[PDB]
RNA sequence: GACCGAUAGUGAACCAGUACCGUGAGGGAAAGGUGAAAAGCACCCCGGAAGGGGAGUGAAAUAGAACCUGAAACCGUGUGCUUACAAGUAGUCAGAGCCCGUUAAUGGGUGAUGGCGUGCCUUUUGUAGAAUGAACCGGCGAGUUACGAUUUGAUGCAAGGU
RNA sequence: UUAACUUGGGAGUCAGAACAUGGGUGAUAAGGUCCGUGUUCGAAAGGGAAACAGCCCAGACCACCAGCUAAGGUCCCAAAAU
RNA sequence: GACAAUGGUAGGAGAGCGUUCUAAGGGCGUUGAAGCAUGAUCGUAAGGACAUGUGGAGCGCUUAGAAGUGAGAAUGCCGGU
């Protein structure tokens, strides 16, 4: 089956044995995390289907926490002397799904 | 009248697609055993062989 | 196993040479001696006299036969110019670039 | 002491040209031409991180609309009921249900008609 | 991340034949220019060719309301000086009814590197027969 | 010598006020580097000769008098992906298919098709502007020092400071 | 609700433009010109007005393949009611 | 850890990277320096390393000092193409 989790202000369709981008949580590596808020859990035959269904929690297992690729942010304006230049590395968290 | 722009290196190499020379159109002079240009005589020993020159 | 014979700073232009070197590339060496002796251009006996040095440095001192040889690559690089002028009308003067060239013939034998 | 202009005009004019490989013709070789394409290829990208987020929503709405019309319901009748019948949380990236499992997408359409 | 992109060997495109009799000209050509772009199906993506082949028979019985039969004209030009040529939609039904529908549809198709390939999934015939019986179409009840 | 290190410092590190320009007074540049030691390529071979390729001297000639290191522009030869029904400030974001395998990280090259997108400065109430400037690449090229003035920050003493 | 006066250090600016609304001059002419009050451009990106510094909604710290709305829109090109 | 701010040309204020040189403390270098070339790396920016190739004898780091201290444009000046 599958289930829909809500992690970082947005929703992720995840099934089993699966690795994901999730934005940053507060766990060290090698730990275990639990999603207590699942939305539409069930495949073809298994159904509940509910507004923020209660009872089912989904586990995870953290593989690494690191930073993404550097996204260089440049912005100029013509005929003038204006410019800016930055750089950004959005930190993520990689998981692995163990049970629905 | 003068050029308005600097003609690039893509537009330059295209224009000399058709700028080349062709093969001479040789034969084998059958008495001496050389190459000669056809309908001409041999610069070595050689007959014309329809004329023996 | 392959030889070469580089002639350098020949008085002729570098774009008029590589029309003739374009014509013989990847061809048998027995023909390419006798193609340069039938074309009526100005850089044919010059290229010919350096092809007959890659065909004598491949038989002498490497000791390979000159019946199987094939022209692998033949390319004309560029050598230094000789800037001379030409007195032109109304007190002006234009620069005339007499260019020179480097010629390299490399023969092979398929091994 | 005379500060000679050293090896800083090598390096500063490489790390712009090396950003600009893959461009046509002279825009990857010359300094001045590949400089001012790098200033525009970090300006086009700045309005294309903001535009990417709203032009993948002009696609998810197109798929849902081409899913409810075969169950004979509009799109605007579908994201009406699922705010009002249920408190089915607003999601359009999860039109992946309609592609994957048509049997799963059918019970939502049952619950939308049920309390509208 | 979790999105789908249907590509060159992940879709099929089956055939439709539509009886174009007894209904108006630009109310028909919207349930054809959306079949050719493929907005009747999920797994619609941009930048590929989804959609369905559409065949149109009975081009001779399309309609007009008001004096469009005499006051709708089809200006075209020819790039010589003084070359504009006029033709009306009352003499275009009788003379060449295969072109009349075929430009009522191709004005509704996108930017024209792929919108040239989408438009050529459309076969417009004048009578009631078609030689595409070897491709197995079906009737499409369009709204 | 908290002075320069061959576009620098004398105009001049090279046999310089010399080639060269002017009737005349007068104007005036360009040039440096083999190797530790010339041990500067004996002899054979293609060539009319140049220039090569072997053998040799040398730590190295891929340092051979075009002689230390050898950047870019610009001209070449080779090859993985790609292009002959298309309207392009040449990029960007979404992305099939193909050939690869790095400083190991949610990798690299190429790009069928879709969306947005009228170069950079300078002067303007306002420039894609058909207003100005640059052919390209490389060097050089502009708020400095002195003796005073005034305010601010520091510090030494303080009815006295110097 | 959160500014305002005082004393000292450092510059810039003195060519302004459309639109709205009270009037002069012109012809109840001009994208005209000269004054009073307000806004935007000047020094402002973004969505809309097909294209368009000045009109209408609204002021970008950077990231996300989440959400609700303004001016304007819902047949098709082109997201949403034939 | 709460609640706040962060478009910007003339212009005012603050905080930093880098280049040649000198003084003092420490250090690498023919088992190969500077320089140049290729690379998928690191920092909020200017900018810093490291890994093979070419190169053949001098160079960086921490604190402070002093400037002939930073080039895309001047129908800029000499050289090359
Ligand atoms: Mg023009």
């Amino acid at each position: 089956m599958f289930a829909i989790i809500e992690t970082g202000g947005k929703q992720i369709k995840v099934e089993e044995g699966q690795e994901i981008f999730v934005e940053k949580l507060d766990v060290n590596e090698g730990d275990t995390f639990t999603f207590d808020k699942v939305l539409f859990v069930g495949g073809d035959s298994v159904k509940v289907g509910a507004p923020t269904v209660e009872g089912a929690t989904v586990t995870a297992t953290v593989n690494k926490q690191g930073r993404g690729k550097k996204i260089t942010v440049f912005t100029y304006k013509r005929r003038k002397n204006s410019k800016r230049k930055k750089g950004h590395r959005q930190p993520y968290t990689k998981l692995t799904i163990d049970k629905i | 009248a003068v050029p308005k722009r600097r003609t690039s290196k893509t537009r330059k190499n295209k224009r000399r697609t058709h700028f080349k020379i062709s093969v001479p159109g040789m034969t084998e002079c059958p008495n001496c055993g050389e190459y000669k240009l056809s309908h001409r005589v041999c610069k070595n020993c050689g007959s014309y062989n329809g004329e023996e020159v | 196993m392959e030889a070469k014979a580089v002639a350098r700073t020949i008085r002729i232009a570098p774009r008029k040479v590589r029309l003739v070197l374009d014509l013989i590339r990847g061809k048998n060496a027995a023909e390419a001696i006798a193609i340069l002796k039938l074309t009526n251009k100005a850089s044919s006996p010059v290229i010919e006299k350096v092809l007959m040095s890659a065909l004598a440095n491949a038989e002498h001192n490497y000791d390979m036969n000159t019946d199987e040889l094939v022209v692998k690559e033949a390319y004309a690089n560029e050598g230094p110019t000789l800037k001379r002028f030409r007195p032109r009308a109304q007190g002006r003067a234009s620069a005339i670039n007499k260019r020179t060239s480097h010629i390299t013939i490399v023969v092979s034998d398929g091994k | 002491p005379r500060v000679k202009g050293g090896t800083v005009t090598r390096a500063r004019r490489k790390k712009t040209i090396k950003l600009a490989k893959g461009y046509f013709g002279s825009k990857h070789t010359l300094y001045k031409v590949a400089k001012q394409q790098v200033m525009k290829s970090g300006q086009y990208a700045f309005r294309d991180r903001r535009q990417r987020k709203r032009d993948f929503r002009k696609l998810w709405i197109t798929r849902i609309n081409a899913a409810a019309r075969q169950h004979e319901m509009s799109y605007s009748r579908l994201m009406n009921g699922l705010k009002k019948a249920g408190i089915d949380i607003n999601r359009k990236m999860l039109s992946e249900i309609a592609i994957s499992d048509e049997k799963a997408f059918a019970q939502l359409v049952t619950k939308a008609k049920d309390a509208l | 991340r979790q999105t789908f992109m249907a590509n060159e060997s992940n879709i099929e495109r089956k055939w439709y034949v539509i009886d174009a009799e007894g209904q108006t000209l630009g109310r028909l050509s919207s349930e054809v220019a959306s079949i050719l772009r493929g907005k009747n199906k999920v797994t619609y993506t941009p930048h590929v060719d989804t959609g369905d082949y559409v065949i149109v028979i009975n081009a001779s019985k399309i309609e007009f309301t008001g004096n469009k039969e005499t006051d709708k004209v089809y200006y075209r030009h020819s790039n010589h000086p003084g070359g504009i040529k006029s033709i009306t939609a009352g003499e275009l039904r009788r003379t060449n009814p295969e072109r009349l529908i075929e430009n009522s549809i191709k004005g509704m198709l996108p930017s024209t590197r792929l919108g040239e390939k989408q438009g050529k999934k459309l076969f417009v015939y004048g009578g009631a027969e078609h030689p595409h019986a070897a491709q197995q179409p079906e009737n499409y009840e369009l709204r």
